[PDB]
RNA sequence: GGCUAAUCCCCCAUGUGGACCCGCCCCUUGGGGUGUGUCCAAAGGGCUUUGCCCGCUUCCGGAUGGGCCCGCGUCCCAUCAGCUAGUUGGUGGGGUAAUGGCCCACCAAGGCGACGACGGGUAGCCGGUCUGAGAGGAUGGCCGGCCACAGGGGCACUGAGACACGGGCCCCACUCCUACGGGAGGCAGCAGUUAGGAAUCUUCCGCAAUGGGCGCAAGCCUGACGGAGCGACGCCGCUUGGAGGAAGAAGCCCUUCGGGGUGUAAACUCCUGAACCCGGGACGAAACCCCCGACGAGGGGACUGACGGUACCGGGGUAAUAGCGCCGGCCAACUCCGUGCCAGCAGCCGCGGUAAUACGGAGGGCGCGAGCGUUACCCGGAUUCACUGGGCGUAAAGGGCGUGUAGGCGGCCUGGGGCGUCCCAUGUGAAAGACCACGGCUCAACCGUGGGGGAGCGUGGGAUACGCUCAGGCUAGACGGUGGGAGAGGGUGGUGGAAUUCCCGGAGUAGCGGUGAAAUGCGCAGAUACCGGGAGGAACGCCGAUGGCGAAGGCAGCCACCUGGUCCACCCGUGACGCUGAGGCGCGAAAGCGUGGGGAGCAAACCGGAUUAGAUACCCGGGUAGUCCACGCCCUAAACGAUGCGCGCUAGGUCUCUGGGUCUCCUGGGGGCCGAAGCUAACGCGUUAAGCGCGCCGCCUGGGGAGUACGGCCGCAAGGC
RNA sequence: UUCCCGGGCCUUGUACACACCGCCCGUCACGCCAUGGGAGCGGGCUCUACCCGAAGUCGCCGGGAGCCUACGGGCAGGCGCCGAGGGUAGGGCCCGUGACUGGGGCGAAGUCGUAACAAGGUAGCUGUACCGGAAGGUGCGGCUGGA
RNA sequence: GGAGGUAAAAAUGGCAAA
């Protein structure tokens, strides 16, 4: 445009919206679950995910992802909230940190284990 | 209407360059004319002259180019490979001494009006005044 | 109730001096001086004592700190467009150290706002910090400057200064003590408790230092500070050895089984030596104090350390923690096994459905190392808000079109000012940080010293090319005159013929319409086809075109009236009068709405007949609003050249419309085609640019949701913006 | 050589490219979620008018009534204006909720049709109006993004 | 010889992937 107009009208900053409403944007959150269960994916894939509805301090109630390979989760169990979202899933925008509260590690991990909050096995080495 | 005579003049030499003209026709105005000064001495024109057209005192600034290049595509190099106007009338530019461009690294030239007349980038940092950054021409 | 002392309070005096009224003078907003009148002062204490010291009083001056005012700068929402009663101004008062509607009476009716008032959301601001090539974007944590607060809210008192965190009063909420009647309290000080939360410390030591308060001093107080303690929270420094070591053990992994890998890794051999143990042991400390000199200058002597026996120095002396991410591409690092669209991975593209370098494990590799990854946020990449530094024919995007307010911009010459702008000098721009050198901790982080400068703004002086302004002038821009030209430009009024349908008369008969094939339908009640006559509405064939006109929508028989735009010539006048144009205003196809008229043909909806699996459609036969007229509304579009307007420049060739000429041909305007240069992503554009420029306006910023919902305006509604 | 099937070349159109045994549109059934409307309900903030109104400054009295150290004065006390807030009454914006409802987005293999892309078998799109389970059909005018 | 310009037929293809 002109400079003119430039001058009238100015410049729109972007402002970009968050992907991530865990209220103040902290970096994690405590939450109890009420409803785990497994969902079905898009597309392109066909498995049967773990996901879980987590009612935060917010007051909020969300749909999360329980990562790894088996969990213990109940309907009284209390996660904390990560974030990050699943592609597959629609409408799974957060993800369970393991190793705290109530959801144990992943059982029998061996490689990637500082995700899936598992300690480190001790067999004389 | 010519919202900015200058302008102009330097659209009417640009034009002029790519179809390789012998001569080109702006109309007169005294600080045109000492633009076109500066465009002769420093080399990328032959001269002017006040000519007449029908009572009307225009100016026949005489082009000059390169040597006629042999190959594909015989048109000679060009000795304005740019030139366009700076501080147009929607945005005027005002500088001073210590912001002074270096115009291609010194390769170009600068023309910019001071309080002690139409000089340059190089006459600039030497009398030490500065002004209003007309063009740049390389 | 009663004594009682002072640096407590008061009265009288003295008045250098000061305050106030009035007059005069200088200046010139209440600054300074002067004269008359009036008013105002005050404290004592200690010693080597009728001599100093600490204090007191009044006035002037310095230095510091602060009050008020002004210029400029300071987030988003216009889906917030009007706001204003002490509101704006004056007069006189009150109040304050001091102006002011700060407050009060009276008068005048003003003040602010698209240069965004008012309102709504958010936020303490800065020096700086983070990023970035830069410009900018984001930020205000530690430190420093200013502010605002002290459980929420109001208020004053004392005082140089407070509307006062650890002072007072009152109201509310809450906690606590009660003899129940009326009392106590305010950790956003230092630690600490609880709550909330993903998450954030020791109820430590000392006034040794520096700083503050009091005091002549001695000294007292200081959770200010100096330090210690916790936390990989960040950065920096360091350790888990080092040199040897087999053509190369075991174990494990792969194997085309011949071998290769881990791997000079290990064991082993020398060597040094974290930790540890012993002895010593600080700098930070020198004043204040005392003595000589006069308790001055100068000189001399002594006291004092939390950290801390700590860093550190010397001697001796042990082989002494390694972990995390990744290995499809981006992206550095590959093989085996399991699993079989299961379990699972995932930042993007994407892997997995029997042999996966992408899941899980193992081997091996890569990358970093007391760290490594993840999540959230900021900048970058993002030149995807483009000032540097982007765009709009077809990808997102030119307003449907004009006229025009403000605004932005504006031709040639010569003068005056010097506002923009430019230079020089000066002042400011605190420190810290950052940057460059040199130092101090055994380096570095950290810290000290010095140096260097931005911009911005105030003052003085200069320059006058460009922008602005004032004045004079000029004609190339623009407008006007004179004479003509073409056109479906617009409105009104009248009018011509062909044809369709209907009515009437004559004539005449067994079928007519209709499909792409047939029915519905019409017709022996006399149809179709033919002649004559009449009514009524709508549209104007040939001319007619790839044509003309208008800003667009759009405009076609003919006549006349009213009327607009435009073109050429003559070069006569005005003389810069210009261009664009947010808002506004007006026009705006078709369909649609209201009110009345009209209604031949056509024809949404509707009903038949066919087709069809079905037909709410395509085809056929009927047919109502509408189409048409008058006025008022609606305001949309593939309102398209999907190209806003104005001016200047840049090769031509050819067709056509319309003027002018000394009319072979030239030149002005307009409508087409092909194409120099050039542009473009390509198609294509190309003097009627999508080229080279400049001015102004509208618009764009991934797709769906959505031109939707809410709010506002408009409308009779439909609906529009 | 008109017509069915297959093939060759040229050209044209394409939204097709695991390529017409292609693609693709809407209604319906199911599930998740977000949003608008909605008899209303709950909450925050704010505004206008009024009633009462502590502390306290200031203004008047200071007397049929006190205290006083210099008394046409002071203090106590009393009155009035202002006043934190409380109360009542109507509004304004915003947030949360609500039976039910409208359309939307998303979710591998459900039903119904064939609208579009090839003259897509009725050239398509478009503004408006009417109708129809639905994509959609028809009317009037427009467009070339069609012959 | 330049405009005007010649349909009677007919629905569909489960999902994802070199
Ligand atoms: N997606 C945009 C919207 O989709 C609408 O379509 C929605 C429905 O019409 C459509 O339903 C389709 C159906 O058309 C088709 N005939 C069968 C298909 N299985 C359905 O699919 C749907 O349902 C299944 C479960 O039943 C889901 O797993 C699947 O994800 C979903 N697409 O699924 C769509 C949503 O996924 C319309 N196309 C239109 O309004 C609009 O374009
Ligand atoms: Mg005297
Ligand atoms: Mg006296
Ligand atoms: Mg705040
Ligand atoms: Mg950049
Ligand atoms: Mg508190
Ligand atoms: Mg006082
Ligand atoms: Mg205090
Ligand atoms: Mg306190
Ligand atoms: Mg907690
Ligand atoms: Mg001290
Ligand atoms: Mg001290
Ligand atoms: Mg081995
Ligand atoms: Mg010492
Ligand atoms: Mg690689
Ligand atoms: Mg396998
Ligand atoms: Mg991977
Ligand atoms: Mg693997
Ligand atoms: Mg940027
Ligand atoms: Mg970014
Ligand atoms: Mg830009
Ligand atoms: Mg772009
Ligand atoms: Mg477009
Ligand atoms: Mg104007
Ligand atoms: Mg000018
Ligand atoms: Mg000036
Ligand atoms: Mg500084
Ligand atoms: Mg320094
Ligand atoms: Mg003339
Ligand atoms: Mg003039
Ligand atoms: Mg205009
Ligand atoms: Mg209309
Ligand atoms: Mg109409
Ligand atoms: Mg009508
Ligand atoms: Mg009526
Ligand atoms: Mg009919
Ligand atoms: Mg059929
Ligand atoms: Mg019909
Ligand atoms: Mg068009
Ligand atoms: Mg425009
Ligand atoms: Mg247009
Ligand atoms: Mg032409
Ligand atoms: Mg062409
Ligand atoms: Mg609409
Ligand atoms: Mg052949
Ligand atoms: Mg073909
Ligand atoms: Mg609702
Ligand atoms: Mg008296
Ligand atoms: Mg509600
Ligand atoms: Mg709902
Ligand atoms: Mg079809
Ligand atoms: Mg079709
Ligand atoms: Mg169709
Ligand atoms: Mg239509
Ligand atoms: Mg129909
Ligand atoms: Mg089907
Ligand atoms: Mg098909
Ligand atoms: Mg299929
Ligand atoms: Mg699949």
């Amino acid at each position: 445009p002109t400079i003119n107009q430039l001058v009238r009208k100015g410049r729109e900053k972007v402002r970009k919206k968050s992907k991530v409403p865990a209220l103040k944007g902290a970096p994690f959150r405590r939450g109890v679950c009420t409803v785990v269960r497994t969902v079905t994916p898009k597309k392109p894939n066909s498995a049967l995910r773990k996901v879980a509805k987590v009612r935060l301090t917010s007051g909020y109630e969300v749909t999360a992802y329980i990562p790894g390979e088996g969990h213990n989760l109940q309907e009284h169990s209390v996660v904390l909230i990560r974030g990050g979202r699943v592609k597959d899933l629609p409408g799974v925008r957060y993800h369970i940190v393991r190793g705290v509260y109530d959801a144990a590690g992943v059982k029998d991990r061996k490689k990637s284990r500082s995700k899936y909050g598992t300690k480190k096995p001790k067999e004389a080495a | 209407m010519l919202t900015d005579p200058i302008a102009d003049m330097l659209t009417r030499i640009r034009n002029a360059t790519r179809v390789y003209k012998e001569s080109t026709d702006v109309p007169a105005s005294r600080f045109k004319e000492e633009i076109l000064r500066i465009l002769a001495r420093e080399g990328f024109i032959k001269g002017y002259e006040r000519v007449d057209v029908d009572g009307k005192p225009y100016l026949r600034v005489y082009l000059k180019y390169g040597p006629r290049r042999q190959g594909p595509d015989p048109r000679p190099e060009q000795v304005i490979h740019h030139i366009r106007r700076i501080s147009k009338p929607g945005r005027r530019v005002y500088v001073g001494v210590k912001e002074i461009p270096r115009v291609r690294r010194g390769l170009g030239i600068a023309i910019l009006s001071t309080s002690k007349g139409v000089l340059t980038d190089r006459e600039a940092r030497k009398l030490g005044v500065g002004g209003e950054l007309i063009c740049e021409v390389w």
